[PDB]
RNA sequence: UUGUGCGCCGAUAAUGUAGCGGGGCUCAAGCACACCGCCGAAGCCGCGGCAGCCAACGUGUUGGCUGGGUAGGGGAGCGUCCUGCAUCCGGUGAAGCCGCCGAGUGAUCGAGUGGUGGAGGGUGUGGGAGUGAGAAUGCAGGCAUGAGUAGCGAUUAGGCAAGU
RNA sequence: GGGGAUAAGCUCCGUGCGUCGAGAGGGAAACAGCCCAGAUCGCCGGCUAAGGCCCCUAAGCGUGUGCUAAGUGGAAAAGGAU
RNA sequence: UCAAACUCCGUGAUAGCUGGUUCUCCCCGAAAUGCAUUUAGGUGCAGCGUCGCAUGUUUCUUGCCGGAGGUAGAGCUACUGG
RNA sequence: GGAGGGGAGUGAAAGAGUACCUGAAACCGUGCGCUUACAAUCCGUCAGAGCCCUCGACGUGUCGUGGGGUGAUGGCGUGCCU
């Protein structure tokens, strides 16, 4: 099926607003002394030094 | 001599688009839709200028009827009594008196009652 | 006290000092005009008899001659190609009431 | 120009109307007029300047003719064959308030302002109401003779 | 029994009240006959503005009628470009573009101004037009909706460690 | 008036008949052709036409004399009916 | 690509057919009828529009007067038919 | 990492940076003011509460021959062309 009509600005923007990215949650960690933010999923990996941290 | 059509069209396009500020959607951006909406808006304005007098008269009649019924008299009998008494105040100022100066409206109701015939249903 | 004054086929409720726009009158600015009265309300008692109204008049001074809002008329009918553009600026006078 | 109500101009009063032996149409018309605010000299169709109306003795309403057992109150759920019909008799014996509510609601504008005006009508099947704190003014349906 | 004013069965399809517009009305808000008011249009009147025809007297004022309108007929004008002639403006800032504040009965205007811009323009009177687009399933360029959607091209399959 | 089955929102003619076409405004709920009425522009003035005055909705739950019990009003026939 | 290939040229082929045709205001303002037609969706003339000139109420309405019908109605040993 | 950019300079101007005179519209953003989640909207028009901005006068906020922006709410309202 093909669209019968051109979508108005309001509907297009309203539906387009739902395509977004969520901000991951970060917790602190202490590696090599300096404190830096790492997601809690990678807390153990950071503590064992398995995550490259620029 | 070759003539380019830029300025002549841009003039009327600017006027039409400026006249269509505040409209919703394509009616405020694109010249063609704005021109159609301008036709409709000016026709509506012309009709509503004529209808506004009747609308305001209806509102004044409503206010006068409410105020008169507050004084135990119908609007039509009050109007007939006022016409008989010779008072020539129109409905606009009658409604203004009703809203702002109830004592004057009460006095006018009294004089209208005085001017009315004894038996309103008599064949006279 | 205030009174209802007839001018230009209409009636306006005015008192001393009010400024009211009125249909065009053949008077130079700064002059004075006398107008009939449709009703006088002074305090409580209301004057409504025709001859009492004839015995009284409202004197006002002409402030300036002005023009009303610009009115754009574009008559139109579909499937016809008929358009008729027209404009109109009603002439007006500004009256300040001096007394009743 | 014509007077137009401002933010603080509107004032409301409470009217209580007894529905014992009253024709439903007459009572509903009076209540609709009161709710609309048509009785005030400062009426304006833009504003909701009406007055709060309380109706007691709803079960005692008067219905002429044979409308008690031959007038139906229809409602459709939207599903196929979802039409339900109840006569005024069972509606009064089951939900006495709903008859007067529907009668009054049918008599005022179906706008959004009508929906807002509906908020100012309270009806009760009993002879007493819990709104005594507002000290409602009794209202009698009278006719201004002309 | 005779005629009448109203009524009664006759009367009866398939989405949902559905054959008062709705609520509701016989405590008629129904019907018939009389009577009195009012609401009610861009109709008529009141005040003011414009125009066409005609009349009067004047050296353009007054007055009377008229002024919906497609096909179409006639009349009068706005804007653009190039030019003869005459004047005016411009690196102390033209055109062009974006605004504000206004103006005309209309096409429209602003030798009124603010910003940007950097080299040509205005006015009067004539001459000539490649002189005005909203649509031809119109042409060229740019960009939207569908939409961050379908798809990412077979029938074998990749994994780990190290390195760059 | 003809044709058709005097059936068609059928067709063909006549009408100093109307309207629409080329016609806005009010009414008939909506509703080219029905009814009132032909829009030069403005007004937050008045009187009315058709149509209406219980609420939606402006104006009469108007006055007087009677009828209606069928929601007749607010669809229809032969015929039937203390 | 085939009930007569493709390219250029005649060529800007021709279509009673279809679509499109751009700024404004003022005054007036129709027709969908008749005749003819290889004719019916086209066209010619006539009728109705507008502009100019000429002519003046000749136009129009009402009253009165002078006229011819063979309709409606009615009628029939007044005729012809049923 | 580059691309690109911020300082510093040249230039009368970098709102002239070899993507470069002037830089419109469509289209896409960012910031601020008003409004919007009980509502049936040819999306406008006429009334219109509230909020914000601005021009004057008088006091300390309140009107006015004011002007603007957005507009809850009510009435009306069947896109353009052929």
């Amino acid at each position: 099926a093909v669209p019968k009509r051109r979508m108005s600005r309001a509907n297009t923007r309203s539906r387009r607003a739902q395509w977004k990215a969520e901000a991951p949650g970060l917790v602190t960690v202490s590696v090599a002394g300096q404190q830096r933010k790492v997601p809690r999923r990678l807390l153990k990996a950071a503590r064992l030094g398995l995550v490259d941290l620029d | 001599a070759r003539v380019k059509r830029a300025l002549n069209a841009q003039k009327k396009r600017r006027t039409v688009l400026k006249a269509s500020k505040g409209y919703r959607g394509q009616r405020s951006r694109l010249y063609r839709k704005a021109k159609e909406q301008q036709l409709h808006s000016l026709t509506y304005a012309y009709r509503d200028r004529r209808a506004r007098k009747g609308e305001f008269r209806k509102l004044w009649i409503s206010r006068i009827n409410a105020a008169a019924r507050a004084n135990d008299i119908t609007y039509n009998r009050l109007i007939q009594g006022l016409k008989a008494a010779g008072v020539e105040v129109d409905r606009k100022n009658l409604a203004e008196l009703a809203v702002s100066d109830p004592a004057a409206f009460t006095a006018l109701v009294d004089v209208a009652r005085a001017a009315l015939p004894e038996d309103v249903n008599a064949p006279s | 006290t205030y009174a209802i004054v007839k001018t230009g086929g209409k009636q306006y409720k005015v008192a001393a000092g009010d400024v009211v726009k009125v249909e065009k009158l053949d008077s130079e600015p700064g002059a004075s005009v006398s107008l009939p009265v449709a009703l006088v309300v002074d305090g409580a008692n209301v004057t409504s008899k025709a001859d009492d109204l004839a015995k009284v008049a409202v004197t006002a001074e002409v402030l300036e001659h002005t023009k009303g809002p610009k009115i754009r008329i574009h008559k139109f009918k579909n499937k016809t190609g008929y358009h008729k553009r027209q404009g109109h600026r009603q002439q007006l006078t500004v009256l300040k009431v001096t007394g009743i | 120009p014509t007077y137009t109500p401002k933010a603080g101009d509107t004032t409301r009063s409470w009217y209580v109307i007894d529905a014992s032996d009253v024709v439903l149409g007459r009572l509903a018309s009076a209540a609709a007029t009161l709710l609309r605010g048509k009785h005030k000299p400062t009426f304006t169709p833009n504003v909701d300047g009406g007055d709060f109306v309380i109706v007691i003795n709803a079960d005692k309403i008067a219905v002429s003719g044979d409308k008690l057992t031959k007038k139906f109150a229809y409602r459709h759920s939207g599903y196929p064959g979802g039409l339900r019909k109840r006569t005024i008799g069972e509606l009064l014996e089951k939900h006495p308030t709903r008859v007067v509510e529907n009668a009054i609601i049918g008599m005022l504008p179906h706008n959004k302002l009508g929906r807002q005006i509906q908020k100012k009508l309270k009806v009760y099947a009993g002879p007493d109401h819990p709104h005594a704190a507002q000290q409602p003014i009794p209202f009698e349906i009278k006719q201004v003779a002309q």
